RNA sequence: GGGAUUGCUGACUGAUAGUGCAAACAGUACUGUGAAGGAACUAAUGAAACUGGGCUAUAAGUGCGCAUUCCACCAAUACGUGAGCAUUCGCGCAUUACCAUUCUCCAGAGGAUUUAAAUGCACAAACCUAUAUGCCUUUUGGCAUAUGAUUACACUUCGUUA
């Protein structure tokens, strides 16, 4: 293909893909023309789109270990064939074919076979992009559930100007006296309480 | 033309190239060792005889809630 | 041919008329018309443009209206022209707000105006 | 609409009047520039009848001259330019007639007028 | 530095911007008058984008003293950025207002009502009921008897000022008395022409007409107004008179009180030409429309005016100056030749929907049956029926129609689809049946085949009929005979019945019952079958009509 | 005049060119006390100088992605979205396989040539910002008068009911 990359006007403008991943495909052009495969990722770039297929592209890759010789291991891997090299097959003649994005009733918009007479039986089923689900294996420790999170706890029916509500405790009243239902004991334990209270003692004794 | 306005103008363009302080940052970087640079504390006091005395209304306190043990809520929530 | 006689003055007569161009509406400006002095030497190619710099005195005059003196920096001419129609009054009432380019001029009119009017 | 034209760019640079040729020359209907013989504005008590007789006649410019003037866009078809006013019927609507203005003839500088009479251009006395 | 100093800036401004600052910045310097000063020189500040329209070149003299060079263009908006700080200013201003309203006179309130109404009419604050009670009051304590306080100017320029901002206010009871007290000795031709509209617009005063007449006619003349406020005048005997005389407008006529004063305002009008602009002449066309006033000369001259500007006028300016030609019978043939030449140059000739009911119904009466006529009111029909698709009423296709029905327009692939969209807002709330029997003759000038909207006119004139709430005219038995001559149900006889035993009618309409008295129930039941056979309307198809119910009417209605 | 979006704009340039800069961080590295000056560097291909050795001695197809026009839903007044390589001597991208046979000087060093494309250059189009008469103008202002030193006043009227 070209080597610039960025001189390339973007395509798919409107996003919508008639290859779709694990399908059987017909290689149209390349070293292999005629095979056949199951794609197995489609890389959806704007400018450069690539499609990778089930054992046909195969060239050796150079798996470098870090090193700086020639210490590597070598493996065969599928090469990535450009989207426009490859089409879907039709199961009943084996040959390449168009897929159109018909709309069948409900608003949905399907792929059809690109036949006048565009109904069911002739729908390319499309299977789901996304199986990450974090839900399974979920409820472990420091964690909460949706149904906690979502309590309506808050209301400003409270929170009016209450100067007053201080409860006169040495430092749990000064945050309330600036705007507070308890503070913790180490925490008033570290401004210590206890200077003057031993040069009180001390002075008593 | 005025003095506030250079300055700025001057943060303006400093705004761009921002970030984790590459390029010439890195020298000038080193200025906190040079000039004793104040650095954004909260001071607690002042000096009377050249002995320093903490105001006590300044010291930090920290409001911390009364129990964060069994406290229903965690800082995760389930997908 | 003024706004290249303006660009052509040389460095004394320039930093007078920048002193002209600052401190005109500090002072009263009743008939006071500042001048350049553009000398043509006949054998040619010298035109060299100064100023004439206008005379300055600090007058004390007596205001009728209201019981005071007020000290105010003015030109020959325009004391003949207040001296001249009536006084510091008759000028201050009757030269309404515009042909008075001066600040303290319209700051003694303004308490012309006021004092009389609390004098009905 | 993309009109592109170039305003900018247009300088229109000056041409110099070459004014000293106005009433010195003039172009007849051939082509032929002619021009008043010299030696007989003054001191003609010191000439003989016949040379001041002579000296009144025009004779044509000579030819190398000619082609230059003629080359550089000299087309004056009269001594100078006649009115447009003093035809009858096209007359000063205040004026009574006009002020005349006698031109007069000298214009020689290294630096501005007439590179025609200089050989190079002088460089200005230090500008102030 | 000083006050006078700041009042003689604030009034020298020449720019908003530099008003917003001195206003901004010399808040505490302020004082009454300055407050004053300032929303004076706010309506005047304000700029407009682009679509300013020159007059140097129409009228030698540039001014008559007051005018903007350009006037505008109708529909033209505002700068964006000078809107944004003269609505921050005014809401500044507004903010400035009560702390310095208590020292005010009648002057300035009357200046501050009538600039931020000014304000309201260039759509910049639009509201101004933040604090406008403070002005009222210092402006109504003052002048409850008209006191040593000021007067004359100051009652047009308060009541022009209510007049922008509406407000249906209070004090129109008070001040009813002392405006109509101070005409004749206080007031110049521009307060009385500003005071008349404020009157014409807040609808009040009706016996302060005839009065300001013969005071705006015992001064020298009316030739010291300019042509907008002449149109203004026209505007407000109008808006208060011509709508009293025609609900108790081609019959529209006038009474002979006011017509030498209109007579002046025309001889006024047009000796102010090289002035005159087309919202002007509309509304002054409009004028003599709605009073019936038909001058010699006046619409020539105002059609002239609309000539020398037509690639400047916006088409709702042209649509109205078109009605008010054609409701007043007027025939200006360089303008609508000019008119049918610049819509027939246009390719794509859509524009408002009323637009072009209004053209078709200006072309429809009016004597245009040239063959570019014609062209022009079929591409008007099919701009329009490709455009019925709106809710509003069926008053602009009423006027469609009786452009269509002028005309013999017999386009079918047009009238089904006006057909269709009439059955379709007929169900809704119709306001009148005339505006469905102007659709019926249009639809029978020309053949078409729309029974499935004389069903539901048969259906709306029963559902009349059962009301009893409606006039029961002549044009009750028009509406009538339209659906009975396509339809055929036969429970429409009970209206013709009830309507013509109590007819009021003599003639033009008993034929048209006799002529559908064979598609109702109806079978003879008329003493007036001789007296139209003793008439010979000559309209309907009576001589088919008449061979099943009376044969002499069958002789008498074609012979 | 100036500041930003768009250009089915370009017989403008194509990496020593075009902006100083097509680049991970160009007004950068670096230079200078400072004001200030101010680079080089795309992806393949791999010319010459240079230095060692040897020798001599079929102007086509097929796939994708859009744009134009048809259609049918449309805000219903400029298209708003959507099936369709339905349509166009359209545009961009992708792709096209030969099989010997040794009489070709070789190896390095170097980065020219060739190919590719504007985010570069010049403008253009809307958008926003910035008193009248006559004299001299010169991409625009200097000079007398007049509604005039004054807190005041005309105008965008939607009309339709035979
Ligand atoms: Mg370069
Ligand atoms: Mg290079
Ligand atoms: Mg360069
Ligand atoms: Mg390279
Ligand atoms: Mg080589």
């Amino acid at each position: 293909p070209q080597a610039l990359y960025r001189s390339i006007q973007p395509m798919f403008k409107t996003n919508r893909w008639r290859i779709c991943r694990d399908d059987l495909v017909y290689i149209l052009s390349g070293p292999d023309k005629g095979k056949t495969g199951k794609v197995l990722e489609i890389i959806k770039d704007t400018r450069t789109p690539q499609v990778i297929v089930e054992g046909r592209n195969l060239r050796k890759k150079k798996v470098k270990t870090g090193t700086g010789p020639d210490d590597f291991f070598v493996v065969t891997m599928e090469a990535p064939l450009h989207y426009s090299q490859v089409q879907l097959v039709d199961p009943q003649t084996g040959k390449p074919m168009r897929v159109i994005f018909a709309y069948t009733a409900d608003g949905t918009k399907v792929r059809s076979r690109k036949v006048p007479n565009p109904s069911t039986a002739d729908i390319i089923a499309t299977p789901s992009e996304e199986d990450p689900d974090p839900r399974v294996g979920l409820t472990g420790p420091k964690d909460t559930s949706a149904s906690l999170a979502r309590q309506a706890t808050y209301t400003p029916s409270a929170g009016f100007p209450f100067r007053v509500r201080n409860l006169e405790r040495i430092w749990a009243e000064l945050q309330p006296d600036a705007d507070x239902x308890x503070x913790x004991x180490x925490x008033x334990x570290x401004x210590x309480x206890x200077x003057x209270x031993x040069x009180x003692x001390x002075x008593x004794x | 033309i005025g003095r506030e306005a250079v300055v700025d103008l001057i943060q303006q363009s400093a705004a761009k190239q921002s970030g984790i302080r590459k390029g010439w940052q890195v020298k000038a970087a080193t200025w906190v060792k040079r000039v004793h640079v104040d650095r954004g504390d909260v001071k607690v006091g002042r000096l009377e005889g050249g002995e320093f005395q903490v105001l006590p209304h300044l010291r930090p306190r920290y409001f911390v809630p009364a129990d964060l043990d069994k406290f229903q809520l965690k800082p995760y929530v389930e997908v | 041919n003024v706004r290249q006689l303006i660009s052509r003055l040389i460095p004394p007569a320039r930093k007078q008329f920048e002193h002209l161009q600052a401190h005109r509406r500090d002072v009263v400006w009743g008939d006071t018309q500042i001048t350049l002095r553009v000398r043509q030497y006949p054998k040619s190619k010298d035109e060299r443009v100064s100023l004439v710099l206008p005379n300055w005195h600090r007058v004390r005059l007596w205001s009728e209206a209201l019981g005071r003196k007020v000290e105010l920096v003015m030109t020959k001419d325009t004391l003949r022209h207040i001296e001249d129609m009536g006084g510091l009054d008759a000028y201050l009432i009757k030269t309404p707000e515009s042909r008075l380019k001066s600040n303290p001029a319209s700051a003694v009119k303004w308490e012309v105006m006021s004092a009389l009017r609390r004098r009905e | 609409p993309q009109i592109h034209a170039h305003d900018k760019y247009k300088k229109e640079n000056p041409q110099p009047a070459n004014s000293f040729l106005l009433g010195r020359f003039v172009t007849d209907r051939n082509g032929i520039i002619w021009h008043r013989q010299a030696n007989y504005r003054h001191a003609r008590h010191a000439k003989s009848a016949s040379q001041l007789t002579r000296l009144k006649r025009w004779k044509p410019l000579a030819p190398a001259f000619a082609a230059k003037l003629r080359k550089l866009g000299f087309s004056e078809r009269y001594w100078a330019a006649p009115d447009p006013q003093d035809v009858p019927g096209f007359h000063s609507p205040r004026g009574r007639v006009e002020r005349p203005r006698r031109s007069a003839v000298p214009d020689m500088d290294h630096t501005t007028g007439e590179p025609a009479l200089r050989q190079s251009w002088q460089p200005p006395n230090r500008q102030r | 530095t000083t006050y006078t100093q700041l009042l003689a800036s604030i009034r020298a401004a020449k720019s908003l911007k530099r008003l917003e600052h001195l206003v901004d910045t010399y808040a505490d310097r302020f004082d009454a008058v300055h407050v004053a000063a300032a929303v004076a020189r706010l309506p005047h500040l304000l700029k407009y984008r682009e679509a300013d329209l020159v007059d140097m070149s129409a009228s030698a003299v540039v001014l008559p003293s007051g005018m903007t060079r350009t006037r505008r263009k109708h529909g033209a908006q505002l700068r964006s950025g000078s809107a944004e700080v003269a609505a921050r200013l005014a809401a500044r201003v507004d903010a400035m207002l009560p702390q310095h309203v208590a020292h005010f006179f009648p002057r300035q309130a009357a200046c501050s009502i009538w600039a931020f109404g000014e304000l309201r009419r260039h759509g910049v604050i639009e509201r101004m009921d933040s604090l406008p009670q403070v002005l009222m009051s210092v402006t109504r304590g003052n002048l409850q008897p008209l006191r040593v306080h000021a007067a004359g100017v100051d009652f047009a320029q308060l009541l022009h000022g209510l007049a922008k901002l509406g407000h249906n206010d209070e004090p129109l009871l008070d001040a009813l008395l002392p405006l109509v007290t101070e005409r004749l000795g206080s007031m110049q031709q521009r307060e009385l022409q500003m005071t008349v509209w404020a009157l014409a617009t807040l609808r009040r005063a009706t016996p302060e007409l005839l009065d300001e007449v013969a005071q705006q006619l015992l001064s020298t003349s009316t030739a010291f107004l300019l042509p907008s406020a002449c149109a203004s005048v026209f505007w407000s005997y109008a808006k208060t008179e011509g709508l009293a005389r025609l609900s108790p407008r081609r019959r529209a006529r006038v009474a002979a009180a006011r017509v030498k004063l209109f007579d002046s305002l025309a001889a006024t009008m047009m000796a102010q030409a090289l002035l005159l602009a087309p919202q002007d002449v509309a509304t002054t066309l409009w004028a003599c429309s709605v009073l019936g006033y038909h001058h010699s000369q006046l619409p020539a001259v105002l059609g002239d005016a609309v000539l020398r500007a037509l690639p400047n006028c916006s088409d709702a300016e042209v649509a109205s100056v078109l009605e008010s030609l054609a409701h007043l019978g007027y025939h200006h043939a360089p303008l609508m030749d000019a008119v049918a030449a610049g819509i027939l140059a246009e390719p794509v000739v859509s524009t408002e929907p009323v637009n072009i009911a209004r053209v078709l119904y200006a072309y429809g009466v009016l004597a245009r049956r040239g063959p570019r006529d014609l062209q022009l009111v079929g591409t008007l029909a099919e701009a329009l029926v490709r455009r019925l698709a709106r809710v509003e009423r069926l008053d602009t296709v009423a006027l469609a129609c009786r452009g269509l029905g002028a005309f013999a327009y017999d386009d079918q692939a047009v009238l089904a689809q006006v057909a269709a969209r009439t059955e379709q807002l007929l169900q809704t709330s119709t306001t009148g049946l005339e505006q469905l029997q102007a659709v019926l003759r249009c639809l029978d000038a020309g053949g078409c085949s729309y029974f499935q909207l004389a069903v539901a006119a048969a259906r709306m004139l029963d559902d009349r009929l059962r009301a009893g709430a409606c006039r029961s005219a002549p044009l009750a038995v028009e509406v009538l005979y339209y659906s009975a001559r396509q339809g055929v149900x036969x429970x429409x006889x009970x209206x013709x019945x009830x309507x013509x035993x109590x007819x009021x009618x003599x003639x033009x309409x008993x034929x048209x019952x006799x002529x559908x008295x064979x598609x109702x129930x109806x079978x003879x039941x008329x003493x007036x079958x001789x007296x139209x056979x003793x008439x010979x309307x000559x309209x309907x198809x009576x001589x088919x009509x008449x061979x099943x119910x009376x044969x002499x009417x069958x002789x008498x209605x074609x012979x």
